[PDB]
RNA sequence: UUUGCUCCACACAAUAUAGAUGGAUACGAAUAAGGCGUCCUUGUGGCGUCGCUGAACCAUAGCAGGCUAGCAACGGUGCACUUGGCGGAAAGGCCUUGGGUGCUUGCUGGCGAAUUGCAAUGUCAUUUUGCGUGGGGAUAAAUCAUUUGUAUACGACUUAGA
RNA sequence: GCAGUCAAGCGUUCAUAGCGACAUUGCUUUUUGAUUCUUCGAUGUCGGCUCUUCCUAUCAUACCGAAGCAGAAUUCGGUAA
RNA sequence: AGAACUGGCGAUGCGGGAUGAACCGAACGUAGAGUUAAGGUGCCGGAAUACACGCUCAUCAGACACCACAAAAGGUGUUAG
RNA sequence: GGCCAGCAUCAGUUUUGGUGGCAGGAUAAAUCCAUAGGAAUGUAGCUUGCCUCGGUAAGUAUUAUAGCCUGUG
């Protein structure tokens, strides 16, 4: 029930996340996925490196240019999977992909704004404890993606500043928590507890 | 069949003090300190009374249980390592050409340098791992001794030296030339 | 220095546990475990609120942080006197969980006129609080 | 097949002038209804005696309710069944509150572990084991130990909303 | 090339909308673990407490929100000024010192609304340009045609010329 | 045509390092048969020259394992086009 | 390639088997409302990321009749006997 | 009397809820109460390695300062 939804894509499974995002877009809902390089995939690394090499060998024989494109960045590996689940050659399907924005890391506009999670795609709950999985930053790098260590440092910059903002908010919420406790005494506090609030 | 619960007992001596949060197993003792990440394994450590700790598995399959017995041993060996320490001894074997081994410096890293293995010009370097301490044994001919806290380091550092000296394109049944691990032991005596 | 191992403390399923039912004909009423069958199913028996004695699947019930003494496989007559002996109803009712349950039930049942009163009172409390934030 | 019940069936050929008053044979069937229960009877009387539904008659078809519906027992179920190759015999070991429930698990289990269908199985004899230490199997025996406690690690929470604002914990 | 060009005020006109109608309400990590408070010996520390969904929290009374008569506070927030900070991943925003100014349902009063006739979204958003009002600001290039050959099928390219 | 399985005889002693008969279970469409679905108001019917690309059932070239591998010289098998 | 009985396509659209003469469902004047068949209910795509007991992890997993293939022979992989 | 609506009482087809009275079965089976026997996943009690101000101890014991099962009413 919000005009933009920002989904911190970390600890998620590509396909299970990808299925909910596609349906939301089609129904009219602006979505923006951040932090794509922390995503996960069921099954061990070596399996999933070999699935990407199977995609690479497919190309238009008479002229490689016109044939299928292989994007290596994790934002665009997630985009592919999501473009699969939308009727993208119609005008309705374009408009749905126009409501979407994917990003490696968390750039300026979106890092002072609340982020949410999709629990039905969240791999901590869905996978059985013991099964193997693949991190989508690691995989991208192994098929040539040359901005892992740039995103690894930029994220470390904002984690520090975000940790500094929270120390001032958490200290301020203690004062507000102490005030609501002491105010909870006079008849105005007792009448709301009867009335429910 | 899924076992309702299985558990083993890590028996701690009097000297050391083993700390565990999440699954990061610190073990401080007389020889030094050792650490180990176990967050890959899925078990619950539980203290009872200082000199005994229980490891447990609940609703575990067959393979899940097996690992539970492994985690006991790795944690046992940190305890025996930091108290007693590990010591591997290796020997050189040859017929015609004697193997010349020597520790050499290179950007403050320390390498074991094997020279004249079987009449070869190629010099063979083996980098010395962090913690392990190599010394060539006096009054025992063609012997070398490695020693330290970790087994995982010492044994690997020995096996590296063992694997640097292989004979290619000959009959190894005949050409039995090399540097072989003779005795695995502890540093301290008694136990 | 001592060892200092952590714990991973848990709510167990055993004889004498008290539980809250998620979904069913009972749904939201307290019950107590009598005897276990296997990993997934157990035998409950809540003698008081209005829940038959039944084998129930652990997917359809939630465990509380409370246990009372009970012999294995005790009959409803024994469990009824044991529950009243345990003094568990007032102990459940005194806790935060049950208070939070009792609140969202009270917020549901709230006539349009009262929701106004609430607004007239919270505006009135707001003023007394924000002066305290202004002072210190 | 379905949520089972237990029935009693009795039948006795048809009567004749040369031989009035035949013999009365009886069985205990597990089925979802009476119509399947009558059919199973005539299936099992054809495997033994020289009779069929044309020559025969049913005398009384009676439901058998459970004797102690809320008491935990240890059943020992024999069973005969067809594989793809041959046709074998077994002894599984089940623990439940009623006989009809033990039969409801046994059919579900033989389907998982062996790919044996309803058609390919004969329940020979379900027998309640009165005494303890008359349990050959291991996976029932674990639960028979004294002062039995066990946790439930890794709790999950089925949500109504698609998005969530907190980030969940798997504590219990 | 008939007072052209540009940014800022308000005045009228057009032409649209993949679709406002209280608030996108900011740690990070773990999940066989943690959050929030507190006390020390600041640690992988002791003690307390929470979860079992945001069913939350914040805002929410006046003609689509009027005109006035008071009380208690020295709070609560908009509107244009103003002092100082931080933000380069796509920063285009965020905090902040000091006045000015409107309101204040934090509490008590005095007026007004009818007739849109028993319902008819009953119109209150935000893009892109035009056109005149009146206050600042700034005073060039490119192509053809001629010319070079580090270039050249033609175009293109590379040079020179008040 | 290519591959297993069982292993007769061999390989001075010795079934299985390696040669490997006959049986029994398959894959291939680079052979030839069998058939006649498409084309008889026409799809240019051998080979060579020229030139790109693909397959691996790998002759060589890289790293390995076995040997009835002292060395040299070989033989068998694995990853790999 | 040639026969026996029945049902069909030919002469026949409509829903299902992605696609298809013959398979499954069902056979058609023109409209409204209800209900189902065969088939289905993560997203494409209208409809349960339903409930329940189990099995399986694969450095070629497996995924719905007709149908678009796989065998002998092996495996202290794991599960029931 | 033309264009378009809203609200009532009615009829035909239908869809989705709340709710009363009866019948059947082992005249439900259970639970629950009156009752005879029985025992191990053994309560109190008793006795022994006993021993960190008292619990453990591994035997006995058939309800006692837990209880449980089976027949019959
Ligand atoms: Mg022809
Ligand atoms: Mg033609
Ligand atoms: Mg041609
Ligand atoms: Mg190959
Ligand atoms: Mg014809
Ligand atoms: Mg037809
Ligand atoms: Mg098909
Ligand atoms: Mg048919
Ligand atoms: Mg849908």
């Amino acid at each position: 029930v919000e005009p933009v939804v920002v989904i911190d894509g970390k600890g998620h499974l590509v396909g299970r996340l990808a299925s909910v995002v596609a349906k939301q877009l089609l129904n009219g809902q602006k979505i923006v996925v951040v932090r794509a390089e922390e995503l996960n995939i069921s099954g061990e690394f070596f399996r999933n490196k070999l699935k990407y090499h199977d995609f690479l060998r497919k190309a238009t024989a008479f002229n490689k240019t016109r044939g299928p494109f292989h994007f290596r960045a994790p934002s665009r590996i997630f985009y592919k999977a999501l473009r699969g689940m939308v009727s993208h050659k119609t005008a309705r399907g374009k408009a749905a992909l126009e409501r979407l924005k994917v990003f490696e890391g968390i750039p300026p506009p979106y890092d002072k704004k609340k982020r949410v999670v999709v629990p039905q795609a969240l791999r901590v709950l869905r996978l059985k404890p013991g099964r193997k999985y693949t991190t989508l930053g690691k995989l991208s790098t192994s098929v040539g993606w040359k901005y892992e260590d740039v995103v690894a440092k930029l994220e470390a910059k904002r984690k520090v500043s975000s940790a500094e903002y929270y120390a001032k908010k958490r200290a301020f919420t203690k004062k507000v928590a102490s005030a609501n406790a002491t105010a909870a005494e006079s008849d105005v506090a007792k009448q709301l507890a009867a009335l429910g609030y | 069949m899924k076992y309702i619960q299985t558990e083993q007992q890590i028996e701690v001596p009097e000297g050391v003090t083993v700390s565990i949060k999440s699954r990061i197993v610190k073990v401080v003792g007389p020889r030094g300190t050792l650490t180990k990440n176990l967050k890959h394994i899925d078990v619950t450590f539980t203290k009872v009374n200082n000199q005994l700790i229980k490891v447990a598995v609940h609703n575990g399959g067959r393979k899940h249980v097996a690992a539970l017995r492994t985690v006991k041993s790795l944690v046992d060996n940190m305890i025996t390592g930091v108290t007693k320490g590990y010591k591997y001894k290796m020997r050189y074997v040859y017929a015609h050409f004697p193997i010349n081994v020597n520790i050499v410096e290179k950007d403050g890293a320390k390498f074991i340098e094997v020279r004249n293995f079987l009449g070869d010009k190629k010099i063979r370097n083996v980098p010395v791992r962090d913690g392990v301490t190599i010394e060539f044994s006096t009054n025992v001919k063609d012997e070398i001794v490695l020693s330290g806290n970790s087994v995982e380091d010492v044994s690997q550092n020995a096996a590296d030296l063992q694997q640097i000296c292989r004979v290619r394109n000959k009959d190894i049944r005949k050409f039995l030339d090399g540097i072989y691990v003779s005795h695995k032991g502890f540093i301290t005596e008694d136990l | 220095t001592d060892s200092i191992v952590k714990a991973s403390n848990w709510r167990l399923v055993e004889v004498g546990r008290v539980v809250l039912i998620k979904k069913g004909q009972s749904a939201g009423k307290l019950a107590a475990i009598v005897e276990i069958i296997d990993q997934k199913k157990v035998l409950i028996d809540g003698p008081k609120a209005g829940v038959p004695r039944q084998a129930i699947n652990l997917g359809q019930v939630v465990l509380t942080p409370l246990t009372f003494a009970l012999p294995r496989g005790a009959r409803t007559a024994t469990v009824s006197k044991k529950w009243a002996a345990a003094a568990v109803c007032e102990k459940w009712a005194a806790s935060s969980w049950a208070k939070k349950i009792a609140q969202r039930e009270r917020r549901a049942a709230l006539t349009d006129f009262e929701r106004f009163q609430v607004m007239v009172l919270r505006k009135q409390k707001r003023y007394t609080v924000k002066k305290a934030l202004a002072k210190a | 097949m379905a949520h089972f019940k237990e029935y009693q069936v009795i039948g006795r050929r048809l009567p004749t002038e040369s031989v009035p008053e035949p013999k009365l044979f009886r069985m205990r069937i597990f089925a979802s209804n009476e119509v399947i229960a009558k059919s199973r009877y005539w299936y099992f009387l054809q495997k033994l005696h020289k009779v069929k539904k044309a020559s025969g008659e049913i005398v009384s078809i009676n439901q058998i309710n459970e004797a102690h519906p809320t008491k935990v027992k240890n059943f020992g179920v024999w069973v005969r069944y067809d594989s793809r190759s041959g046709t074998h015999n077994m002894y599984k070991e089940i623990r439940d509150v009623s006989r009809v429930a033990a039969v409801e698990t046994l059919y579900q289990d033989m389907a998982a572990r062996h790919r044996a269908r309803f058609r390919s199985i004969h329940i020979l004899k379900v027998a309640e084991i009165e005494k303890t230490a008359d349990v050959k199997r291991q996976y029932v025996k674990q639960f028979l130990t004294k002062d039995l406690k066990f946790p439930l690690p890794h709790r999950v929470q089925k949500s109504t909303k698609t998005f969530s604002y907190k980030r969940p914990s798997t504590f219990y």
